Parts: C-alpha cells; sequence; structure tokens
C-alpha cells in the first residue's frame, strides 16, 4: 500500500538499444565496416543493410522488436535509410535517459519531439533544392548514384557499376510524366566470372539455348519469331516405341513422329527464301519454347538458323515488348508482319551454361542487370547494392527535391533548431530542455562517419561550425559537409554527395515515433502463460 | 632466387640454370584473390553465430 | 636510411630502434590529445623535406618548429638518454636464467 | 580443405577464395592461402598500433594497383 514507483525498463531499454546501436553504428557510411551474418544456413552473407541484419538474427530483447518493425516500414516506402534511422533512435534514447534522473517526464520528452518535428519541416522546405526533370541531368545522376554504391562496397566496384546503374533506369524509363517500374529490370546471377568484369544488358537473356557445333557465333540484325509448336518428336501418353526390322519400315514408322514436325518445319524454311533470302547482314531466330529433335539440328546448320529450346514462360512475355513480334501459335496462320526486330545476337561459350543476347534493340523498353561474382557472398553483397541503388534513383525521378548528404543536412538542422527557439521563445520554458536533446541527437551521424575512419569527431565538428559562422555573416548561400577522405569540410554540391528527400523526410518523423514509444513504457508486462 | 640446397652451396644460385619460371597469368591472378581474401577478414569486426 | 646500405643481419633490429625513437614524441602526442597516427606520419615526412629541429608543442598540440618558438634542450641529456638506455637494455637480455639462492 | 571440417566461419572465406584459384587457373593455390594468412599478421601490428582498419583496406587497394603495373 505504498506509492513508490520504479523504472526497471527505460534503463534496460536504453541499454538494450545501445547494444543494438553499436552493431549498426560501424555498419553505416561508405567508411563503415562490413559484418558477416550466418544463421543456420551455412551460407556466408555480408551486407550493411540495417533491415537485413535484423531479419537474419533472432533477438529475444523486446527493445529490438520495435526497431525491427521500423526498418520494415522504411523499406516499403522510402526504400533506404534503414541503418540511419536505427542510429537516430538509439542515440536519442541516450540523451533522453540522462534527463530521466533529473525528473523530466517522458510525455514532455515526446511532446518536445513533435514541436521540434514541426519546426524541422519549415527548415526542410528552405534547405531542399528542386531538381529539373530534364534528361540532361545524367551527369548529375552519376554523383547521386555513387552515394548509394560507395556505402555497400569497398569503393572499387563503384566505378564499374557507375555507368551500369545510371544507364539502367534511363534506358527503361522514357522521359514523361508516366511512372517508373523496377520490376521490369531483370536480374541475373552468375557465380563464374569475377565481379570486376560485369556489364550491363540492354535486352533480355535466357537460360537454356540450342546446342549445335555449327551454330554461328555472331548474328547481326536477326529476326525474332515466337514458335509455340513442338519441333521435337512426340510419343503416346503411354510408353511406346517404333522399332523397324528393315530399311523399308524405317521411313514408315518414323513418319508418324515427324508428321507434325515436317508440316511446321517445311513452312518455316520457305519463309527464309521469301523473306531475308537476298538481304545480306540479316538473320532469323526461332524461339521454340519446347524441345528440339536431332533431325532439325542439321537443317538449321545449313541455313545458319539459330535454334533455341527450353525457354522460360515469363521471359517470353517480355520478348513481345522488346522485340515486338507477337506469339505465333500456328505456322499456317503466320504472317510476315509477325517477325520482330533485333540487333546483334551472339552467344557466350561456357561449358556449364550458355547465354543469348537479344540486346541492341530500337525500342527495348526493358533492361537487365547482370550480376557477376567469384564467391557466393560476393553475389549477395552485389545484389544488395544494386537493389539499393535502383530504389535510391527511383525517388530522384519521382521527387524533384534533393538533399545533400555527408552530414550536411544533420549539422545544419541541429544548429538551426538550437538557435531558432532561443530567439523566438515561442514554445515553453520547460519544453526547451527536451528539445535540446533532439538537437544533440542529430549530430551523431557526422560523428559516426568520422569514428569508423579513426578521425577525431570533436575536431571535424569544430571545423564545420567555423565555416557555418562565416556563412551566416554573408547573405549568400553556402553548404558545408564532412569530407571523409581528406578529413576537413567540403562543398556537397561539388563533391556530389546527395540524399533523397523522401528518405530523409520519413527518417525524422519515423525515428520520432519509434523512439517515443520506447520511452512511454514504464513497466515491462510479462503474461500470456 | 631462393635455393633449397639439400647437399651444399655457398650463398644462393641463379634460377636461369634450372629454368624455373612462373606464368604471369598465375601470379597476377593469385595476388588479386589473396588481396580480396584479406580485405574481407579485416573488414569484419563482429561475427554472429548460432548453435545448430 | 643508413641501415639500408649496410645489408647485414643487424639491419632488422635497426628498424626496431628507429620505431623506439619515435615513441618518445608519440607519447607526448597521446598526452596532447592529438591523433597519434596522423601526427606521427606527418611529422616523419617533414624531416625528409624540412629540417630536423621541428618538434611537437605541448601547449598547442600541432607540429611546430622548436627553434623559432623558443624550445631548446641541451645535447648532454640526449647523449646520456640514448647511451644509458641501450647499455641497460643489453644487460637485461644477457640473463637467460634466474638463479635462486644465497 | 574439402576433406577438413571447418568450425569458425571466418576460415571458410579463405577456403572459398582458395577454390577460386583451382577452378580458373588451377595453379597457385598454396600462394593464395599462405599470402592471405600473412597479410593478417602484418595487419595485426597495424590494428594494434591504432591505425583504423578502414585505411588499412584503402592502403592495400592503392598497393595492389601499383603491383599490377609492375608485373
Amino acid at each position: 500500500a505504498e506509492s513508490l514507483r520504479r523504472d526497471a525498463a527505460l534503463k534496460v531499454n536504453v541499454t538494450s538499444a545501445e547494444g543494438l546501436q553499436s552493431v549498426l553504428e560501424t555498419n553505416l557510411g561508405p567508411k563503415g565496416t562490413l559484418k558477416m551474418l550466418v544463421d543456420g544456413a551455412g551460407n556466408i552473407k555480408l551486407t550493411k543493410d540495417g533491415k537485413v541484419l535484423l531479419t537474419e538474427m533472432q533477438i529475444q530483447s523486446p527493445t529490438a522488436v520495435l526497431i525491427a518493425r521500423a526498418a520494415a516500414a522504411q523499406d516499403e516506402i522510402t526504400g533506404d535509410g534503414t541503418t540511419t534511422v536505427v542510429c537516430l533512435v538509439g542515440e536519442l534514447l541516450r540523451q533522453a535517459h540522462r534527463f530521466i534522473q533529473e525528473g523530466v517526464h517522458p510525455r514532455i520528452i515526446t511532446d518536445g519531439f513533435e514541436i521540434a518535428r514541426k519546426e524541422s519541416m519549415k527548415f526542410l522546405d528552405e534547405f531542399k533544392i528542386s531538381k529539373t526533370n530534364l534528361s540532361n541531368d545524367r551527369e548529375f545522376l552519376l554523383q547521386v548514384a555513387r552515394s548509394s554504391l560507395l556505402t555497400k562496397v569497398d569503393a572499387d566496384l563503384t566505378e564499374v557499376l557507375t555507368p551500369i546503374v545510371t544507364d539502367a533506369v534511363l534506358s527503361v524509363y522514357d522521359a514523361q510524366a508516366d511512372n517508373l517500374d523496377l520490376h521490369m529490370v531483370e536480374i541475373m546471377q552468375m557465380q563464374h566470372l569475377s565481379p570486376k568484369d560485369t556489364t550491363f544488358i540492354k535486352g533480355l537473356v535466357l537460360d537454356h539455348g540450342g546446342r549445335h557445333p555449327d551454330m554461328p557465333t555472331r548474328v547481326k540484325n536477326a529476326y525474332v519469331l515466337i514458335l509455340n509448336v513442338s519441333l521435337e518428336y512426340e510419343k503416346t501418353e503411354v510408353n511406346s516405341g517404333f522399332f523397324y526390322s528393315s530399311a523399308d519400315q524405317r521411313d514408315k514408322l518414323a513418319a508418324s513422329e515427324r508428321k507434325f514436325v515436317d508440316a511446321k518445319l517445311k513452312k518455316i524454311i520457305d519463309l527464309k527464301n521469301e523473306v531475308c533470302g537476298m538481304d545480306p547482314d540479316k538473320g532469323f531466330v526461332i524461339i521454340n519454347q519446347k524441345g528440339i529433335d536431332p533431325m532439325s539440328l542439321d537443317v538449321f546448320a545449313k541455313h545458319n538458323i539459330l535454334a533455341l529450346r527450353r525457354a522460360k514462360r515469363r521471359n517470353m512475355e517480355r520478348l513481345q515488348l522488346v522485340t515486338g513480334g507477337e506469339a505465333q501459335n500456328s505456322v499456317e496462320d503466320l504472317s510476315p508482319q509477325i517477325l520482330g526486330f533485333s540487333g546483334l545476337v551472339y552467344q557466350e561459350t561456357i561449358g556449364e551454361e550458355k547465354f543469348t543476347y537479344v540486346t541492341e534493340n530500337t525500342d527495348p523498353k526493358s533492361c537487365t542487370i547482370l550480376i557477376k561474382g567469384s564467391t557466393h557472398y560476393a553475389l549477395a553483397q552485389t545484389k544488395d547494392a544494386v537493389r539499393d541503388g535502383l530504389r535510391a534513383v527511383a525517388n530522384v525521378l519521382k521527387d524533384k527535391n534533393i538533399i545533400p548528404g555527408a552530414g550536411a543536412f544533420y549539422i545544419a538542422l541541429s544548429r538551426y533548431l538550437r538557435s531558432a527557439n532561443m530567439n523566438k521563445l515561442g514554445a515553453k520554458g520547460k519544453t526547451k530542455t527536451g528539445i535540446e536533446a533532439f538537437a544533440e541527437a542529430l549530430l551523431v551521424i557526422p560523428k559516426t562517419l568520422v569514428k569508423n575512419s579513426g578521425f577525431d569527431p570533436l575536431d571535424v565538428l569544430a571545423m564545420v561550425e567555423d565555416e557555418l559562422d562565416d556563412a551566416q555573416d554573408s547573405d549568400e548561400t553556402r553548404y558545408v559537409g564532412v569530407d571523409l577522405n581528406i578529413g576537413d569540410s567540403c562543398d556537397p554540391t561539388i563533391e556530389g554527395i546527395w540524399d533523397s528527400y523522401r528518405v530523409l523526410r520519413n527518417a525524422i518523423t519515423g525515428a520520432t515515433g519509434i523512439a517515443s514509444n520506447l520511452l512511454l513504457c514504464d513497466e515491462l508486462l510479462r503474461a500470456g502463460r | 632466387g631462393v635455393d633449397i640446397d639439400g647437399e651444399s652451396d655457398e650463398g644462393v644460385k641463379d634460377i636461369r640454370e634450372e629454368n624455373i619460371y612462373d606464368m604471369l597469368a598465375t601470379k597476377k591472378f593469385a595476388i588479386n584473390v589473396a588481396t580480396e581474401a584479406a580485405t574481407t577478414v579485416l573488414s569484419i569486426d563482429q561475427i554472429i553465430m548460432a548453435k545448430k | 636510411e643508413k641501415a639500408k646500405q649496410l645489408e647485414g643481419i643487424q639491419q632488422w633490429p635497426y628498424q626496431a630502434v628507429a620505431d623506439a625513437m619515435e615513441c618518445i614524441p608519440r607519447t607526448l602526442i597521446q598526452n596532447a590529445g592529438g591523433d597519434p597516427i596522423r601526427l606521427l606520419s606527418q611529422l616523419r615526412a617533414k624531416h625528409a623535406q624540412g629540417n630536423f629541429t621541428t618538434g611537437i608543442d605541448g601547449d598547442k598540440g600541432k607540429i611546430v618548429d622548436m627553434v623559432s618558438y623558443g624550445i631548446w634542450e641541451p645535447e648532454v641529456i640526449k647523449q646520456q638518454s640514448v647511451k644509458t638506455a641501450i647499455e641497460s637494455a643489453c644487460l637485461l637480455l644477457r640473463v637467460d636464467d634466474i638463479v635462486s639462492g644465497v | 580443405l574439402r576433406e577438413l571440417d571447418i568450425v569458425h566461419p571466418a576460415v571458410k572465406v579463405l577456403v572459398m577464395a582458395t577454390e577460386q584459384q583451382k577452378i580458373d587457373m588451377g595453379d597457385g593455390t598454396n600462394l593464395v592461402m599462405i599470402l592471405a594468412g600473412e597479410l593478417l599478421n602484418v595487419s595485426e601490428k597495424l590494428i594494434s598500433m591504432g591505425l583504423s582498419a578502414v585505411e588499412i583496406i584503402q592502403g592495400y587497394n592503392m598497393a595492389r594497383k601499383f603491383t599490377l603495373k609492375e608485373l
């Protein structure tokens, strides 16, 4: 019958948050560390994505459960900043836990965040820069694409994937209002060649190709024709065979299997005589989703017709968009307008698998990103960097606003919110105590980037403040950011470090509600059993 | 070069006598693989494991 | 630089002595708050270009010249510091066994 | 390496890198594993000295490009 209360939670919740914070602290930024996570699958995977780290580890601590749900909401909307939000939630609890011993009530701590969040939107609209929809921004897109790539790799692969990722979105997406679809960009995984030799595929590639020794290596300006009929011998539903005891019975029994084959085959070879007979530097290609009999292998070699078999059903639906030719179910109804158009088609020679390049098309309206790597973990890391790069550029074309990175937004926002409430004094006297905790919690990101590199976080912090003081005296606009290579400050517009507006807009609001709910639980409730 | 000896010798010997050479394709490829192998280990500051 | 021209078995321990000579100014860097990794590499590179009189300041903590700013020390202390430390280090390595008895 | 049971998963990184030498070139598998083990020993002094592992990785990338040109 006593009114004495307890904490027992916030001290444990912050301690559990500081443990998870340090895991993703060294994993943030291009200078961060790459950690290996293998749970039960014996599969080595190395990635810095904050969402993938939490999904591959089972954490019994209830504090990391809400943080795990925060990374899932940012990926389905923003698609980036999974690690940055985690670093903001953990550090904000550290500054708020110190005020708990002072007696600051957690509701005002949560109420002080909503006041600072609304005031952050005013500075967010003035600090953002509108980018034009013009297609001459490809030079500017190179700097934005490198910002996402340098984080997840060692920076040696960024120069290789810089032209690939940049030309991947611009090729599939025509310039109009419209919209963009990342599902239309195919992704192929190969463990053979090294990741340094990877290249971009403008067309579509297939798995199982036709195997004949006399097939041509390179075919320029080849016609693509979808063929749904079976060119291979067929048998009765019940197991049976045709056995001839004499040469006269050979053509009698074998005629039943080739009756359907010869009917379609003789009509296809007549198309080569009427169409593309005389015209040099052209070709004719058959899709033929089904198999191929050994009889037609010699016919296709004399005419140098590229043969294919065992084609994926999902890939053939996209061939109608890239090539333009409609699917032909019957050769009897085949028309000369059904033949599509394709460029140079050449097949790579590898013992295990073979490739087919439909690339160099007039209006492909599709793209394929070929991922190469020597090991298994190199393929998982590269695939994570490509999918993070496409979603980062996706918000660049949709949203015309862009924000500079490298701590340029966090240092300017933390300094503005501190001096804004002191001059205006329009909130409250007690509330500004908790507002200061939010301003000091935004400076952890520039201190984290220099912490992994070994640089003094206090030295680089004083150098930026000295440059911002000279910018406030002059009426011009000059942005300051942290340079990780040199260690001094830098101009983020010249360096080319830019971050998406939609990712950072939901990062402040998202991390506010997640960190606030952790401070609202006074006592842990254990029940249900 | 480096001599294994096994009988006797003074100092080292010339490799051009026995004509022991290494191909460039083998040596150049072994350096890039060994560099990326040590790069992965040094980049990992934490390892998470689970009992089966 | 001089140990590279000798080409002998003694060349390897000379690098250990050169690294030990750099720990004395590096210890002052750790007490000055500066980065011991960055300030040591930048100071060593200045000796190949500038003079050998450029030390580390205790008050400031950045690489500065000792002569122009009025920091001086006699040579006898440097002569007695190197000679007595090497002579004492050799005597400690001469004992491979600790004999217990009266 | 295929007939040995590996416990620590960090060792499998060198095992996977060793197979890269055998599949393509097929020669020099001992040069890859032994050299990679020594690069960690010389880096153990740098990690302890206070040099961050980030600049240690950056140093090998600059030294690798200088070696390939001299070959």
